[PDB]
């Protein structure tokens, strides 16, 4: 569950980052 | 070349061996025999393609990030990425095909209709993310419309704590924020779903408890991150 | 363009599309010359990942089969055999590159050791899923390749060279996991580990990182095999 | 990763468990 949630965060974060 | 019980079960073995291409090919075949799907089968299907598509999306983002770093060196980042892009559009079209020809047309009970309409929003969402301006308006609009329609059905026919209703709200909110750059919308959509679900946390069914709370925690994860 | 296959490979690596990486470095190799040390490292990583995904799958399916009804046990076997046949195609592809391009073009002694080790490896991987007469051929050919590498390794390189150390690591696994010789395995590994300790002095800046990992691995394996 | 020592221990242990 921690695994799932952190992969999600990395995935959603990549958007706020690499195309702002 | 075989029978539902057989294919469903190489799908499970493929899952454990993490050969998700094999897994999705297995469940595509069981889908095409037209017989409508167990909840077990629908989920093996969804899992297979989420991983198949997910690998190519992850790879596309890696290759994209690198292109943001030589007229022909960058010509290759472009050629490789477009190889991945093509794979990703093929996967999405194969899943879109099955949804429109087989799964949505037989979706009897409202649970199922909502599930497959979400998938349609999901896979048009993933096309939109690499889509070429021409389509991009159409894949967005297909995406929003599949989602909105699942949204409507799910509000009228499902509990705020149903995991399918919640996962849809999760992904629709993500669609607003990452496809239609409307954080105000996405954020409001994610808040209301979380809020209406927690409000009914005394009738949240035991069967659903792990999945619904996980999805509620991800809504909260994304609301927190979308406000940083 | 070769320099370009090469950067397709590097991109495919980053994206974790190891099948793309391998097919690119295969095409580079088929261009017939000696590989740069960097091209050779990319080829080797590419194929280690491509064959390892299948060996891992093969192991999972096999564990499931022992854990167990017939119709199900039979699809276990059929799915394993699909994986087995990809393993055979991967390994045959590599052994053909080794046989026709990499070992014949191998001028420097450290290259010949590396590729003979690679041939021992891919023949080891064939052996892990081979049957009957063909198992004896694969196992024999893997030992021949390892041994031929392990004699050149002693005459031309020091006990600290990461290629000599990797060959000892993999040869020890061959004895343990293929020949089922724990004692020949544990001695090969201990020797090579002690020989490189008793000359740690020798490790060029450039070798330090890699050779220490391999000796850590050699020691991890020995620790595990005395359990 | 340099989960290398871990992944290698996992790999060598498999043979031990699944071929006694
Ligand atoms: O990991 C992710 C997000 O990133 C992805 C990665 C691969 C494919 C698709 C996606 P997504 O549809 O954009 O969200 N989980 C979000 C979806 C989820 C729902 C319920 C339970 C667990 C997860
Ligand atoms: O993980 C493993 C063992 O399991 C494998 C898994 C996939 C493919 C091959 C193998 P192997 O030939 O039987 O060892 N690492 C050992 C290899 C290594 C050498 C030097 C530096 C780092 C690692």
């Amino acid at each position: 569950r921690d695994k799932i949630r952190l992969n999600n965060a990395i995935w959603r974060a990549w958007y706020i980052q690499y195309v702002q | 070349t075989m029978d539902k019980s057989e294919l469903v079960q190489k799908a499970k073995l493929a899952e454990q061996a993490e050969r998700y291409d094999d897994m999705a090919a297995a469940m595509k075949a069981v889908t095409e025999q037209g017989h409508e799907l167990s909840n077990e089968e629908r989920n093996l299907l969804s899992v297979a393609y989420k991983n198949v598509v997910g690998a190519r999306r992850s790879s596309w983002r890696v290759i994209s990030s690198i292109e943001q770093k030589n007229e022909k060196k960058q010509q290759m980042g472009k050629e490789y990425r477009e190889k991945i892009e093509a794979e990703l559009q093929d996967i999405c079209n194969d899943v879109l095909e099955l949804l429109d020809k087989y799964l949505i047309p037989n979706a009897t009970q409202p649970e199922s209709k909502v599930f497959y309409l979400k998938m349609k929003g999901d896979y048009f969402r993933y096309l939109s993310e690499v889509a070429s301006g021409d389509n991009k308006q159409t894949t967005v609009s297909n995406s929003q419309q599949a989602y909105q329609e699942a949204f409507e059905i799910s509000k009228k026919e499902m509990q705020p704590t149903h995991p399918i209703r919640l996962g849809l709200a999760l992904n629709f909110s993500v669609f607003y924020y990452e496809i239609l750059n409307s954080p105000e919308k996405a954020c409001s959509l994610a808040k209301t779903a979380f809020d209406e679900a927690i409000a009914e946390l005394d009738t949240l069914n035991e069967e659903s408890y792990k999945d619904s709370t996980l999805i509620m925690q991800l809504l909260r994860d994304n609301l927190t991150l979308w406000t940083s």
